[PDB]
């Protein structure tokens, strides 16, 4: 087995709606309805994300944490919004100020206990717990601060179960906030030291990948979210399906993290073709690896081509030859020996489910642990200093009971984190 | 006699379902258990209508054993004999051997002690595992482990599917296979080996099909295996007991690993072509492109071969076809070995799946052997290991699972003397 | 032509430049202005610049110099930063003209100004 | 296997529409439809020009390169225009100026990478690549400049696969442009040093051959194009058919090029009789060689009778006697011993397919490597100097980032090219 | 035993399909393989109800071998025995021999080692190639090359279709034929030669038809060849083994090239006319307008002829018809040769295509021989070469294909001593 999703902040929340929008259909669960599942296999493993109460009501086992009512009151007042048991909504009608400090030390710190409470009600649900899924943005209060706390507590309560983190690291070109590097640097800090699998997505790496890899001209947020949620479904849920060679969070973790930092990955989906036309079906397989392993198509901002890889996990999910899979992976590992690090004879971790994404014939989620993501924490870390130096909007933090040594801490930490990652690029 | 069998790991279970299929198929026992001693060394005549299997199934994810209890054959085994640990598989030795795998073992054993009792003077347990897995490497490691002590007085022939030479799957594979070798080494009697990749070649080169589903490789081993137990434990003109093997097949205590090979692999659709001569199939056995193992006799001197024939075969035909071979020299046999050719003759010809892709001849040669060749295969698989260990790679995954720098480093040293062993017992006179 | 301009630029700046596209980084443009004005914050300019974000800083610096001086000439950073050949070719051509008219007698040490970068 | 057509410029493009108009019918491929093929043989070898995606949609594997939208937007908005996958259209909405320099150094140089990209997507299609077909005119920007670049890049990427070039060398009498010799001399230069088989066609050699060898009174462009496309079908595609004695691009190349220049040929079709009346059927065979080997009927401007031949390749395609074929060729070689060069005992390369041009009984493409084409590059080269001397419309080149030594280069090169060719006429 | 056959090059394959046709046609084996030892020296009884061929097919373009697996006969060979290299043919020796052709050879050999094993004490490989081609000249060059070493202990009779004297096709032809001669020379046993053009004459002058499709010339050689192997390896009143040939046919190690000739070539439609006498056909054999070779006995003294007769023939008729000849003098035989007339008598008359254009007599004479005549044919073909080499012509096409100024110049010198050889062994006493 199981897992318990966590919708920290608005973003992490907004996405919840999309991650569950999807996943459900990938499990035949209508709003409050039950399992309409076109098949019978989309049920033997659901437990991983739901709970048995009525007999038609398998309720998503996630948490909705946020200090801004309106948000959860938009997610709960729309489509699938009426499937979460109200108990799940851990709101904080307070002022959800955009301060990491306001949602981690002053405002969020209160709402925490009333959260952990539930995160335990859900964990002690039944069977055996695997880990928790965490969605949020490292550029706000309820996201980076309060969600980054939720984990620091989770990881003290079950240092056994895993912790995948889906972070929306502050996009480069244009940030959707001003203190961004403040709320960010501070949350990455907490991440590098609690969760043990992080999948960093960039609102603009998506646009690109969504406006040129999907001739999509008006990529609304819903979309971006939708694309992301597509990857997190391939990861988890997927592997909780049969397969010639299946893995599960741990395999993924125990094959992808060479060194305890926790390291962050960069997810990539397979068939990413525009609707009508493009429906080329060039998906024999070399076409999927063609996809997944290119620069563009990496939900991350940075480009792999800018730094070796430590590990890779092509989590495919659609009937294919353990030969044309196991094989391709190789040439790929040799055509690009340059960037793929050497002290790991077989960086790649081939994974293979069976049933594919409901309406598709063949897909393959990509979870890359490349050293390229160095060039992102750099970014973030830079923005900090350039503004920390002048203590820019620092009074909104300190004035909330913070420390001048707290910011120092994080930057350094996360800043060192950049350092290390280079220790392998070389 | 009989010979129980423990199919461990999803794979060992898929292959199991396969080898188990071929069985009834050539014994007239529909999936319903009913047919309308001889073969009692693999089937117990439970109740007064059926033939409950004579083995068990061990996987830590339900998925794979589940599928068995869906598809006809569902009726074949006892609801009991298919062990599962709803928990987690984990493609890591440690967890499967120590931590998790432990919890189940007792229960597992219980069956191989409950199924081992019910019989009449047995001979051993044909174990089916997939070297580089979690439930397959680890678990068994201690299963065979707990057997060598509870029945040291029997045969422990483990039929493995060791790591594809270049087409491996798991990222860690070697960690899991250098560990299943060292822990099982001091416990097995004879370990048969069938290379997953080197079998594909056979499907490409000797049958033609770029569409080989796992379900095929399984039909194949599912064949070579049928030649081992099934038919052999079955009357014939030159019977060969299980003990026979290990005796005529292992020169030294290391649970020595021979290689499985089959002769007639030809695709249906070829099915009509004039059949092959006793001489041709015999000769096909000395071709490094037909041996279910990427251990091409690159130098490895054979040191003992057990030519199991089945079907219409005249002992002179053999005691001649083999003579011709003994004098080909380019087939160089070890020094300290005058004659190393155990001729096993059975009656009943092979039995091909009704409509898979196997030719269906009236005679075959499932020759297995110990070849100084694996000096390679082990080498190439050991080296792998180091590279990663050299950086600890996925080490934290085992340590955190009740293992230590010991078990790795000390299981590496282990195989080291397996690279020297397979070197000394040959290459020298 | 591209060949002629590149030769001129490399000699003036003591640069390696193989192709015009390299100018897309914006460093060279800033230094050309520096040779004329000598007002540019050279330490700030990312001479070596690998990444686009760095290019933007160079552009900003270039833009500021134009503004400070009251230079009317248009600079379309969006086009240039792409490192497309045509846009850069055109800009470089204008810059050379600017340099020819503006550059004073005083000698310029490109290496020193860069800090030998 | 295979080959990948390349529609450089408008002309090369306009012709694409005709080369594909034909070829398709010579392969039963309707607009987007599939293989309606009257037979079953027009399919076992198609691959050479298409790709398998749907199962009724074999899409032409060509490239459409042009800096003038309107053009490709006329080819894509008309008949067969809707068969090319949009990915094929590598447009350059820029100002497709009529300058060789504007489509080779300044404007085209940008659009190039976005082309090579595809030329690789198509090359790495499947099976084994043979070479690429290239259509264009040496009298414009997108044609001579940008297309002449496309190859210089192609020939660096696969100096193994061949390169047939179909050039519309600047017709004499009247030039359909003004700088013509500028755009030309500059492109021939690039040709003599990259592609290894060039088939030069002349809009006025066609008119003639189309207004007197086809009483055709209103020879629209479509026609000319159509006639040309008729020859390029006999060449390639054809030989990718069975035959008592079949050849293929290489044979054609390895039998026609005595010296590495690349040398240019002059294609000639066989049955070229006016519709109704003329339908004389005098096509036993002596009638085809009668045709092919006469002066008029050589798509080139120059007349063979004005210079020996080095090689000849009668690529016939229609059931005939390897005797009445092999024989005729001989007398022909003796009646004209005068012009046929001697240091080659058997200049002629008899080739023989089986299936003929869909509706015809017997045809035979002619690919001549005569020294006569000396008297054309002369022409071109002359026009240059007469205008170069005064740097006529040179500012449109230089002002586009060009060199005064660039023009010098080409002329000389191509000018020397004239020289050499005479080294054999003697 | 028998005598395998390797048809190399599109042509050698077209001719192959032809010679292979005539076969079953006179052995009652429909295209389905089934007929309702003797001839076992060319057909293996795969079981079974069929008669799988006893040869192989090698072309680097699929086109031509493809057509075989379309048109009835499609059923005749084994899907396997028809080798192809999807790659490129190239009408150039070099590429076919070295560069490309190389890649396939192994595989090629494998069959002529896999097909050479299956049999019972064979005699050799009847090779079918077209001198002046890419796959035909080059490739074989090394095929026969690799044979002379792997089976030096057999017969290597290569049946060639050397360059039309004036009606060649390829522009380079000589390059490809001066190269297949020098490389094969030191490897063949007896090289039969059938001139493509000089066969047309026969189709114009001795059958009347200006419509001769390649499919005809093939029917012809397809005939003369049937007289060689087919019928000869077939019982008779004066059997002649393959070895027999080379022995009674080559006076010297140079893989000497005799010429093929047939006697009764008369067109159907003539089919009713009173048949020709044993004396006439015999005499027709000494006419330079009926010999499938533009080597008109312009002076070339015969030095050994193997008169293979078939049908109703009285040994005295022969041992008289030949006597009359031995004393015509204008037919001057070599000096050092008293008697050079190997009389081969078979029983079964010829067997003409149901409705092609071949008369269909009840007796024929397929006489082949070594004639000092080819002193010409080689000469005229050598000269060709020089002219081009003298200017390097299409040389860059080979060099760039793993060859050198060596192989050409050094293969020219080669044949040079073939112009002196065929000169010395004759013209002098
Ligand atoms: N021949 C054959 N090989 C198989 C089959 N299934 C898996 N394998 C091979 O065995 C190895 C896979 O082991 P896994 O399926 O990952 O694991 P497991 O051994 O079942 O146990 P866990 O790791 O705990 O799941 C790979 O090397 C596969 O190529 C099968 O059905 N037949
Ligand atoms: N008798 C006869 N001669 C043929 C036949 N086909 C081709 N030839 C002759 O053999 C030569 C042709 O060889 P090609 O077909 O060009 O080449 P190839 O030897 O098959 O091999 P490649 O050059 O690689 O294609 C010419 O001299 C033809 O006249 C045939 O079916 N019968
Ligand atoms: N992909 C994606 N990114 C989002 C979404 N909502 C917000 N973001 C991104 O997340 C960051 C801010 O997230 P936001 O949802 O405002 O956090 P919050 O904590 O809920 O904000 P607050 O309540 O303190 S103001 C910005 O970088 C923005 O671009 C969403 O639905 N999808
Ligand atoms: N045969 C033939 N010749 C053509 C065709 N279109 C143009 N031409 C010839 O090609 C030359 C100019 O070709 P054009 O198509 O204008 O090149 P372009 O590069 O596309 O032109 P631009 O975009 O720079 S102005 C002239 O000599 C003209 O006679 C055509 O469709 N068929």
């Amino acid at each position: 087995r199981e897992i318990v999703h966590i919708q920290a902040g608005q973003c992490g929340n907004q996405i919840g709606a999309k991650f569950w929008e999807v996943i459900s259909d990938e499990h035949g669960i209508d709003p409050t309805g039950s399992y309409h599942g076109d098949s019978d296999l989309q049920l033997e493993r659901i437990n991983v994300y739901y709970n048995e109460a009525a007999g038609n009501k398998y309720v998503p086992r996630a948490i909705l944490v946020d200090l801004e009512p309106g948000t959860m009151d938009s997610v709960r007042s729309g489509p699938f919004g009426q499937i979460f048991r109200p108990d799940n909504f851990v709101f904080g009608q307070s002022g959800a100020g955009n301060n990491w400090a306001k949602g981690h030390y002053t405002e969020g710190a209160e709402l925490v206990d009333s959260v952990l409470d539930v995160v335990r009600k859900e964990s002690e649900s039944c069977d055996c717990l695997q880990g928790f899924q965490l969605t949020h943005s490292l550029g706000g209060g309820t996201g980076s601060g309060m969600g980054t706390l939720l984990i620091s507590k989770i990881r003290e309560e079950y240092p056994d179960r895993i912790m995948n983190t889906f972070s929306v690291v502050p996009s480069p070109k244009v940030s959707d906030t001003v203190v961004e590097p403040y709320n960010a640097t501070l949350s990455v800090h907490q991440l590098v030291e609690n969760t043990d699998e992080t999948y960093c997505i960039d609102n603009e790496a998506l646009y690109d990948i969504c406006f040129r890899t999907l001739k999509l001209t008006t990529p609304t947020y819903g979309d971006l979210n939708h694309l992301v949620s597509a990857t997190m479904s391939g990861v988890t849920t997927c592997l909780r399906f049969p397969g010639q060679l299946n893995a599960d969070l741990r395999k993924l973790a125990v094959n992808m993290v060479p060194f305890p930092r926790l390291h962050f990955f960069m997810p990539g989906f397979a068939p990413l073709t525009s609707r009508g036309s493009q429906q080329y079906r060039a998906l024999t397989v070399p076409e999927l690896t063609q996809q997944m392993f290119d620069a563009k198509n990496m939900m991350a901002a940075c480009d792999p081509r800018h730094g070796r890889y430590l590990t890779v996990a092509a989590v495919f999910r659609g009937r294919m030859s353990m030969k044309e899979v196991d094989e391709q992976m190789l040439n790929v590992q040799n055509k690009n020996s340059s960037y793929f690090v050497e002290w790991i004879p077989n960086n790649v971790k081939t994974a293979v489910c069976d049933i594919p994404p409901r309406g598709l014939k063949m897909s393959a989620t990509f979870i890359g642990n490349s050293t390229a993501i160095q060039e992102l924490f750099k970014r973030i870390s830079e923005q900090f200093t350039a503004m920390f130096r002048r203590k820019a909007f620092l009074h909104w933090y300190t004035g909330e009971g913070m420390d001048e040594m707290e910011f120092t801490e994080a930057e350094s930490n996360m800043n060192d984190l950049v350092s290390e990652y280079q220790q392998y690029q070389d | 006699r009989e010979c129980i069998s423990i199919h461990v790991g999803q794979a060992g279970v898929q292959i199991g379902n396969a080898c188990w299929e071929l069985y009834c198929l050539e014994h007239g026992i529909q999936p319903d258990g009913q047919m309308p001693d001889s073969f009692n060394t693999f089937f117990s005549e439970t109740g007064a209508g059926k033939h409950v299997p004579r083995a068990v199934f061990v996987d830590l994810e339900p998925t794979v054993i589940d599928e068995v209890r869906t598809g006809t054959y569902r009726q074949l085994f006892h609801p009991e004999q298919l062990i599962t640990g709803k928990e987690d598989a984990a493609n890591n030795y440690a967890r499967g051997h120590y931590t998790i795998g432990k919890e189940i073992i007792d229960l597992v054993l219980d069956r191989i002690r409950k199924l081992a009792d019910q019989c009449t003077g047995l001979q051993g347990f044909s174990v089916f595992h997939s070297f580089g897995g979690g439930t397959g490497s680890g678990f068994t490691s201690l299963l065979m482990e707990r057997l060598s002590v509870d029945y040291g007085k029997k045969s422990k022939l483990e039929f493995s599917i060791y790591p594809a030479p270049q087409v491996s799957t798991a990222v860690v594979e070697p960690y899991n296979s250098i560990l299943t070798t060292h822990t099982t080494l001091e416990h097995s009697d004879c370990a048969f080996m069938v290379d997953n990749e080197a079998i594909y070649d056979i499907c490409r080169r000797n049958l033609d099909i770029e569409r080989p589903t796992y379900t095929n490789l399984n039909r194949l081993i599912g064949q070579i295996v049928s030649s081992i137990t099934a038919s052999l434990r079955f009357d014939g003109a030159l019977n060969v007991d299980l003990t026979e093997f290990q005796t005529n097949l292992v020169p030294y205590p290391r649970g020595h690993f021979p290689l499985a090979t089959y002769a007639p692999v030809i695709s249906a659709e070829k099915a009509y072509h004039e059949q092959l001569s006793v001489a041709e199939i015999t000769n096909a056995c000395f071709e490094p492109a037909n041996q279910m193992v990427k251990c091409d006799p690159r130098h490895g001197k054979y040191m003992a071969c057990c030519l199991l024939y089945r079907g219409d075969v005249v002992p002179k035909d053999v005691n001649a076809a083999i003579a011709t071979i003994k004098t080909k020299r380019t087939i160089q046999f070890v020094d300290w070995c005058p004659t190393g050719f155990k001729v096993g003759i059975n009656y009943e010809p092979p039995t091909v799946v009704p409509g898979g892709d196997l030719a269906k001849v009236q005679r075959a040669v499932c020759m297995l052997s110990n070849t100084t060749a694996i000096a390679e295969a082990w080498a190439r698989l050991d080296h792998k290991f180091d590279l990663m260990y050299a950086k600890r790679a996925f080490v934290h995954w085992y340590v955190g699972e009740g293992m230590e720098e010991g078990e790795f480093s000390e299981a590496r040293e282990d195989m080291a003397a397996l690279e020297k062993d397979y070197e000394e017992v040959g290459v020298d006179s | 032509s591209r060949q002629e301009l590149l030769a001129w630029i490399n000699q003036v700046t003591s640069l390696g430049l193989t192709r015009i596209e390299d100018c897309g980084k914006g460093y060279a443009m800033i230094q050309i202005f520096d040779s004329i004005y000598q007002d540019i914050p050279l330490k700030k300019v990312n001479f070596e610049c690998n990444n686009e974000y760095q290019y933007i800083n160079n552009w900003k610096v270039l833009q500021q110099v134009f503004l400070k001086k009251g230079i009317d000439k248009v600079v379309d950073p969006e086009r240039l930063s792409r490192c497309k050949m045509q846009d850069n070719l055109e800009f470089v051509q204008w810059a050379k003209r600017f340099w020819d008219q503006y550059y004073p007698g005083g000698d310029y040490d490109a290496l020193a100004r860069r800090g030998n970068r």
